[PDB]
């Protein structure tokens, strides 16, 4: 039986954790989650026959910028998180993640996944936003950076909601199946 | 870093000397503590492949890789948390501290009891819409207060303390946290590094009442790490105002309740870069301000 | 229990027999009720319980007791099998003992030192033999483990770099500690975190012993025991212990031991089949003696 | 989708976690072994279909009596095991372990599994048994014993030589699947 193993990365704060934590348990946490959500395996269906998906945590935090790699070899497919309510995340993914999952898995598929779309309708939010003069993240916006950055497509999700969340890894599953190839740990030697 | 010329009459100096003998050895303590390191080496490789962990294993830059990680999140609560404040900030202290109410009989046992439990009561509208668990919190702190009159601060009272403040939670769960855990977008210390720099917080309880520190600046200090520490698994903000207000009621200031909801997630070090987050210092001086507001109040 | 007030001892048997006192008594407190501790037992018990168990027996008071029974229980076995507490007669019988150890009256230097505790190991094992490469990494080891431990009082630390020294073929990142509570030919250990609260007390044991002036081949036979038992490390627990007993014994003028015999080493640990008989305290040090005597 | 959660029980020492390690990695530990195998999951393909079997290791020591049963809910077979070369662990199947599984799961499959197939012929621990007046236990005792305590079958392994082993897991799935 064919395994899928899925790591989902992005900026800290993104709502990684969460968005796992609520797929996988129907329940947006509530009070404090891990740091990485401990990798997890659930067996989905499609085509009528089951798949083992693998859900990996990652901690975008700079500080991990040496350790988190080590966890993409044998990824089918990546997950790259921006908070469609935050445009630094937004361009990072440009900046910071794509090149950094291409560097590693360059023939691995990925999804532009923009987070927390409950947050755009937030009048809190936008007024936060709008104190240093930003505004949130259109799906126009972000369909356009996946097209540049040769993202599979942009999905957008609320993991507070779970509106879309279950898209999400459906279309995860289905840029899956596009065949891939293995990953590198390229092998930064120090000293 | 010389503070010899400034006005001084809370002993700050030898506060901040405490601090920096702590800081001088928070390396060795914390960074270099195998039991930390172990930690962070098991918790890496549950992510890594067990062929990715052979083959790196061949790396001698493979341990480093696995701990840089948690070594740089300390490093960076230690920054938020050492008290080395500025000449403007210290003398700013000064002028603050002189602003507090001060009671001249410091209250019995009884009467901290109450003060305590209704400070926590302000915090938490579950406290007062639920007597049953206000009446459980306040037994916990009175059994803190009795363990800890006339005797130095342990490890094992603030245990007990912080299970006595987790009557909710049912049998069997785990006394400290059992992993890296995320408040808002704060990050805290790993739980090995908090069970370490919780013993060390209660060495620096002793020591400063022993050395005659301002207590209320004592206090503002033991907020703010024991919160960035989050070393118990649940009830951390409960136990540390229950502790912080036992500094402050011993010495006749007001009890704490809790910074504006602006201040409150500038205490911790954030995972969004975008949050400006307050020094210790300007932690000490918007403690000292909120509590000469509940002088007015 | 029993008294001691009237035997011959030139030893320090008693101030020995003391020290083993307070530690037993306070090993409840130490180890039993320490937090550390029993978090530990209650998240590896929980982990084997499905998350619908946990709910349902959270609401039983004691659900916490069944979590940490088993942890305790097996900690009490060992405590027990390693705390020195003689009889009178064997108390008497170690006195005789100790006398007929051979005992050289100018100590070794530290070069000296280093290589008697480096061929010490090499007759325990036949790798070490066969491979001299493994055998100089060894060496490095214990030379830099005698230098930062020569007069001055043993640490945990020390002990840490000495393990780390006495495991080279392991590979990078390996844990220091053991992750896990292990089993050897059906022998119990102590849990991880036990282990590192009784290393700590063996650390202090062994410098009390030396300011009190106890004997130090009967010294060095009960850290050989409870080292062995604890088994704190992930591996290297057995080279590591013979390198911190062979000093012990080296720094008083007894030559270095290498093991029991193969019929006596399985003996020093509380088993998992119970019909194997375990050797007490004091037996251990009775045929640590005798062994240390015939060398 | 479909998991089978297969908890092995018996006697301290008889080889649990050997023959788990041994089935799991095809490679018996030399190493000191853990205490209690990490439950381990694995996608089996033997026969028509995929399922997901659940592997549980347990502690037979009698501290761990309280807290064992706790592992107990949601099993779909256990693998009551003695080791043949050791007639009190033989007995103890009688006297504790199926009467505990009987106790806990009453409508649970149970195999009868008798462990270290390779000590039933060494001279050694046939000469150390025969000195307390013992003997190895024979297929036949165990399958009569494994017909009086209501067990699926009797089967037997060996985690050194991997003699049997497959066949004692591929037999568990077909007692969970077919009652
Ligand atoms: N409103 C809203 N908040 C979210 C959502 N997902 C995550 N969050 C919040 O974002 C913060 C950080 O989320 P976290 O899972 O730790 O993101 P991570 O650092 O990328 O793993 C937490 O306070 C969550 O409550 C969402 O879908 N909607
Ligand atoms: N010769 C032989 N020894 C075995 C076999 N299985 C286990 N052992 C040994 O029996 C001892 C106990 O094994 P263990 O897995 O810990 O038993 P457990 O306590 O039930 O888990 C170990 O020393 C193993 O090496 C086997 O099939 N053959």
């Amino acid at each position: 039986m064919q395994t899928i193993k899925c790591v989902v990365v992005g900026d800290g704060a993104v709502g990684k954790t969460c968005l796992l934590i609520s797929y996988t348990t129907n329940k947006f946490p509530s009070e404090y989650v891990p740091t990485v959500f401990d990798n997890y395996a659930v067996t989905v269906m499609i085509g009528g026959e089951p798949y083992t998906l693998g859900l990996f945590d990652t901690a975008g935090q700079e500080d991990y910028d040496r350790l988190r790699p080590l966890s993409y070899p044998q990824t089918d497919v990546f997950l790259v998180c921006f908070s469609v309510v935050s445009p630094s995340s937004f361009e990072n993914v440009k900046e910071k993640w794509v090149p950094e999952i291409t560097h590693h898995c360059p023939k691995t598929p990925f999804l532009l996944v923009g987070t927390q779309i409950d947050l755009r309708d937030d009048p809190s939010t936008i007024e936060k936003l709008a104190k240093n003069k930003q505004k949130p993240i259109t799906p126009e916006t972000a369909e356009k950076l996946a097209r540049d950055l040769k993202a599979v497509k942009y999905v957008e999700c609320s993991a507070l909601t779970q509106k879309g969340l279950k898209n999400v890894f459906d279309e995860a599953i289905l840029a899956a199946l596009e065949p891939p190839e293995p990953k590198k740990s390229r092998r930064c030697v120090l000293l | 870093v010389n503070y010899q010329d400034l006005e001084d009459n809370l002993n700050l100096k030898g506060l901040i000397s405490l601090e920096d003998d702590r800081n001088a050895n928070f390396e060795s303590n914390v960074l270099k503590n195998e039991k930390f390191l172990d930690e962070a080496r098991e918790i890496s490789k549950k992510s890594i492949p067990e062929a990715t962990v052979k083959q790196m294993s061949h790396l001698p830059e493979f341990d480093d890789i696995l701990t840089e990680g948690a070594k740089k999140v300390e490093s960076r609560i230690n920054k938020a948390i050492t008290f080395r404040p500025s000449v403007e900030e210290f003398s700013e202290i000064q002028d603050l501290v002189k602003t507090l109410p001060k009671t001249k009989v410091i209250e019995d046992l009884s009467t901290k009891t109450n003060e305590i439990t209704e400070a926590l009561a302000a915090t938490s509208k579950t406290i007062q819409r639920t007597p049953e668990l206000k009446e459980q919190l306040k037994t916990a702190i009175e059994d803190f207060l009795q363990n800890s009159q006339g005797k130095p601060l342990t490890v094992q009272m603030i245990e007990n303390l912080n299970h006595g403040l987790r009557p909710d939670e049912g049998e069997g769960r785990l006394l400290y946290k059992k992993e890296n855990l995320t408040k808002e977008n704060a990050v805290f210390s790993s739980p090995e590094a908090a069970k370490i720099q919780l013993a060390e917080t209660v060495d620096f309880i002793n020591r400063a009442k022993n050395e005659g520190i301002e207590p209320s600046v004592v206090g503002a200090l033991v907020y703010q790490r024991l919160i960035a520490y989050h070393p118990f698994a649940e009830g951390n903000g409960r136990m540390a105002r229950v502790i912080v207000n036992k500094i402050l009621l011993d010495a006749g200031y007001p009890a704490f309740t809790k910074f504006s909801d602006e201040f409150e997630p500038q205490i911790c070090p954030q995972t969004k870069a975008s949050t400006k987050s307050a020094t210790s210092s300007e932690v000490v001086v918007e403690f000292l301000k909120e509590l000469a507001k509940k002088g007015s109040k």
